[PDB]
RNA sequence: AUUCAUAAUAACUUUUCGAAUCGCAUGGCCUUGUGCUGGCGAUGGUUCAUUCAAAUUUCUGCCCUAUCAACUUUCGAUGGUAGGAUAGUGGCCUACCAUGGUUUCAACGGGUAACGGGGAAUAAGGGUUCGAUUCCGGAGAGGGAGCCUGAGAAACGGCUACC
RNA sequence: UAUCUGGUUGAUCCUGCCAGUAGUCAUAUGCUUGUCUCAAAGAUUAAGCCAUGCAUGUCUAAGUAUAAGCAAUUUAUACAGUGAAACUGCGAAUGGCUCAUUAAAUCAGUUAUCGUUUAUUUGAUAGUUCCUUUACUACAUGGUAUAACUGUGGUAAUUCUAGA
């Protein structure tokens, strides 16, 4: 009653005030790091409940027409490339990319597929990116070896130059 | 159009905004002051750059009349003044007609109301409608 | 908040209010020069105080001191420009001896009186305030102008005033209608 | 204040920016950058107040947003990038080039340098260190880090950059009889020609400098920027060559050579 | 000026990082394959320097009051050694001697119709009074206390609790 | 603008106050709806209490949009436009206000950090990562609780919330 939701793990039949956080149910922090103290009901069911939420996991011999005769159609299909691959699972070279899940929705007299933007798909641009980052790395390391080698050559010239000056001194 | 003797001073070439920057001073004896629909096209013909690529403002009348000084500027094209000229001047000169908009008090109040709503809000109207019966 | 706008006073009230010798002189001064207030004298004496204070401090410094060589010359040029002290001096002398009569002698109220376009200090003051005067090309209505000695030859009647053509004046314009109304 | 300030009131901005008291109550706070807060010129106050290329900060942002201005060769598409002393900035419209330099009276003057002059910049080495892997480096006055410097260069020297790479093309040591610039103190903008440096073991080395007019003065070592040897400076000097005319003779020169 | 920078050597690390990210551009030698390479950039997470900052001291300086002459009293109270904590110094806190530290050059108490300063008013010269308040610094968010997140807050148009 | 003057006596000279006098970015108040510019303004008593409404939000060519959102395909059958939300990121520690506390404490001259830095900016900088290890072998590139969104919800009520 009064709307307070039950919470898993409290292990009590009474309402309880708890300091809730992000990644804790019954509370959505409007601000990062914010904690609020809210009243929640314990997970134990008693006479005081107004509504109990139940999932059916094993149907009996009987049937309920509103649930079994109706099957909610697909609302969103898989988006990630590998997620689509395990959704069908036929093969890898069987070009499922251009056979991706398309859903028919029309706002007027014209129809469109509106396929999801497939993610983690290998693109020539993605091959371009990894290729360039490899090239940029080798160009970086090679150049720092030239600058390091050139400086050692400069240091060798300086040491000999200082050695040459003291060669004149002391006969 | 009689002895208006409009002229510009301190003309500097500002190509980063692609315009000519200057101050404009007019001598208008036996005249109150020259208006925009007069000064803008007069500044256009003297410069021969474009027609609506001219802008003037400031224009304080000298104490006791006689002459007036302000600021002016001319663009290379009308399609180039559209990208730089301030909006309020464009609307004032007639280059744009601003649609009516909600007041600051009302705009801020609406933002306060929809910040009170999480989600898009389509489902909230249904729950209230379904719970309005009892 | 925005930086404060500085302001400063321009006049100073005398220490002893009811001085017969000072009261008589100041009201005598106002009559000879057509001033409306004693504050119009107080400011000139306040302006003179800042000047005598400036020269006194400068003159305590020794000769060929860079401070008075620069600041004394600047004060001379400003005072010569406004015509309060005589221009045929180069000795930093007149400054400490400047009298009150010298400053308001250079005011436009008396400047246009002795230039012949006003015929009285009170007529000039009304003439000044009603904008029938241009110093350069510009109409002024300030009784206390401090003409800079380059404008005494530049004085003239305002072109936007009667006696300038195409402008008889509002009372004259009414009589213009009376001229036609008299016959009708 | 619980954290860094992000605003800058007027009357609290550095005086040499030549900002007025009124027409606003916030001066453009220079963001973090190569130059310090006080000794830097924001691009906003340069492009607007110095040249009048713009009337306000919105229109400078319009100038900035199209990548027309670039300091040290890099665009800097932000309102308050702190361009500082000896920085080169470029306006590719008609090829206008600028070197942020100090005038006689201690303010950032407006230069006009050529393309071959705008290629190079002069950097005073703030400290000499070696970093990770024994690699030596020098920190310039504008925060640049240059690896593998010439071993002959020490602190208080002046290296010249090419602004197309990060390397040192040439440098000049710090010693008596070298042309120097004053960056800070009350002698700001004066060109010095070092005559002596007295040490004071433990802090604030002092240097004595006399310009072309045989006027000598003393300033802290951290305020001295060497800019060349006798004769030719490494950079183009501003109008007036930093000679510090007195008010009396500045009054005369203003009267005759208007 | 250093046990500094930075090497190098045993090792230790419960994986820190060491780009599976994004946009525009598709130029070109080829035995036609993204196969050889591609150009500008955006956002990088590490480290060093830099900048914007923060924390930390007293070198000297503060109004009236003796109708305040002694004060600092397991449990800090001056110093030592060691540890813990901290971003870090430090009685900052925890484990001992010595009575250590301050004081008529005014300590310590009491008062302040006391936030400090740049400054203001008033002036012969010296002064007297003021400064809540346009700038700078400090503190606070009704009173206390505690804390999350975050580079940074003991934040209050963030949280928690009591009054 | 380095002034003084009145009041003790029958009269005098003093000491000495009282009173006058001038100023006040010192405040209040008395006497007023006809002028230009400029401008302080709930500090003093109550750092007292607050109805109400505003005062922090935020997007690019470039982190995520199949909004069942609005829109001429042949450059948009993988998406490539605009785009409400929601996530992620950043910011909300700035700003603004006030002066209660506070008497070597704040503060001021900004000594020192050889006593501690890295929203950020700027510059530089990582060929060492088959850690069941001389390919006994994905980087032409291993997944998932959950937000949005669809769905009969609960509560008088909140910017309350798992239930597919």
């Amino acid at each position: 009653k009064q709307g307070f939701p039950m919470k898993q793990g409290v292990l009590l039949p009474t309402r309880i005030k708890l300091l809730l956080t992000k990644n804790v149910s019954c509370y959505r922090p409007r601000r990062d790091g914010e904690r609020k103290r809210k009243s929640v009901r314990g997970a134990i069911v008693g006479p005081d409940l107004a509504v109990l939420a139940l999932v059916i996991v094993k149907k009996g011999e009987q049937e309920l027409e509103g649930l079994t005769d109706t099957t909610v159609p697909k609302r969103l299909g898989p988006k990630r490339a590998n997620n689509i691959r395990k959704f069908f699972g036929l093969s890898k070279e069987d070009d499922v990319r251009d056979f991706v899940i398309r859903r028919e929705v029309t706002k007027g007299e014209k129809t469109y597929t509106k396929a999801p933007k497939i993610q983690r798909l290998v693109t020539p641009q993605r091959l371009q990116r990894k290729r360039h980052q490899r090239a940029l790395k080798v160009r970086n390391a090679q150049a720092q070896r030239e600058a390091a080698a050139e400086y050692a050559q400069l240091l060798a010239k300086r040491l000999s130059e200082r050695k040459a000056e003291k060669a004149e001194i002391r006969k | 159009s009689d002895a208006v003797t409009i002229r510009t001073r301190k003309v500097i070439s500002n190509p980063l905004l692609a315009r000519k920057q200057f101050v404009v001073d007019v001598l208008h004896p036996n005249r109150a002051n020259v208006s925009k629909d007069e000064l803008r096209e007069k500044l256009a013909e003297v410069y021969k750059a474009e027609k609506d690529a001219v802008s003037v403002f400031g224009f304080r009348t000298q104490f006791g009349g006689g002459k007036s000084v302000g600021f002016g500027l001319v663009y290379n094209s009308v399609a180039e003044a559209k990208k730089f000229e301030p909006t309020y001047r464009l609307v004032r000169y007639g280059l744009a007609e601003k649609v009516e908009k909600a007041s600051r008090q009302q705009r801020k109040q609406k933002k306060n109301r929809d910040k009170k709503i999480f989600g898009t809000g389509k489902r909230l109207a249904k729950k209230v409608a379904r719970r309005n019966a009892d | 908040p925005r930086a404060p706008r500085t302001y400063s006073k321009t006049y100073s009230t005398p220490k002893r209010p009811y001085e017969s010798s000072r009261l008589d002189a100041e009201l005598k001064l106002a009559g000879e020069f057509g001033l409306k207030n004693k504050k119009e004298i107080y400011r000139i004496s306040f302006q003179l105080s800042k000047i005598r204070r400036a020269a006194r401090d400068l003159l305590t410094r020794d000769e060929k001191d860079p401070k008075r060589l620069f600041e004394g010359n600047a004060l001379i040029r400003r005072l010569v420009r406004v015509g309060v002290l005589s221009e045929d001096k180069k000795k930093l002398d007149y400054v400490l001896a400047l009298k009150v009569e010298d400053f308001l002698e250079r005011r436009l109220q008396t400047q246009v009186y002795k230039l012949g376009l006003a015929k009285s200090v009170h007529h000039a003051r009304v003439l000044i305030t009603q904008r029938h005067i241009a110093v350069g090309k510009q109409i002024v209505n300030i009784p206390s102008f401090m003409v800079r000695l380059d404008s005494e030859k530049h004085i003239d009647f305002a072109p936007t005033s009667p006696f300038g053509g195409a402008r008889p004046g509002r009372v004259a314009r009414r009589n213009a209608a009376r001229k036609a109304e008299a016959s009708g | 204040a619980r954290g860094p300030k992000k605003h800058l009131k007027r009357l609290a901005a550095p005086h040499h920016w030549l900002l007025d008291k009124l027409s606003g109550c916030y001066a453009p706070r220079p963001s973090a950058g190569p130059h310090k807060l006080r000794e830097s010129l924001p691009l906003i106050v340069f492009l607007r107040n110095r040249l009048k290329y713009a009337l306000n900060g919105r229109e400078v942002k319009a100038i900035l947003m199209q990548r027309h201005v670039k300091v040290d060769g890099k665009v800097r598409t932000d309102t308050t990038y702190p361009a500082g002393f000896m920085d080169v900035i470029t306006l590719d419209a008609t090829n206008e080039n600028f070197r942020l330099v100090y005038d006689v009276k201690g303010r950032f003057a407006v230069h006009r340098i050529t393309d071959e002059e705008a290629s190079y910049k002069l950097g005073k080495v703030k400290k000499v260190q070696l970093g990770k892997k024994g690699v030596p480096y020098v920190v310039t006055h504008d925060g640049r880090t240059i690896r593998y410097p010439d071993p002959n260069i020490k602190v208080n020297d002046t290296v010249k950059i090419d602004l197309a790479s990060g390397k040192i093309t040439d440098f000049i040591k710090f010693d008596a009889g070298k042309l120097v610039y004053v960056t800070g103190g009350r002698n700001l903008g004066r060109i010095g020609t070092i005559v002596h440096k007295e040490r004071h073991d433990g802090g604030f080395d002092l240097v004595h400098i006399k310009d072309s007019l045989d006027n000598t003065f003393v300033t802290r070592l951290n305020n001295v920027f060497v800019i060349g040897e006798q004769g030719k400076p490494y950079i183009s000097l501003p109008k007036g060559k930093g000679i510090k005319l007195s008010i009396a003779e500045e009054r005369d020169r203003r009267r005759a050579q208007q």
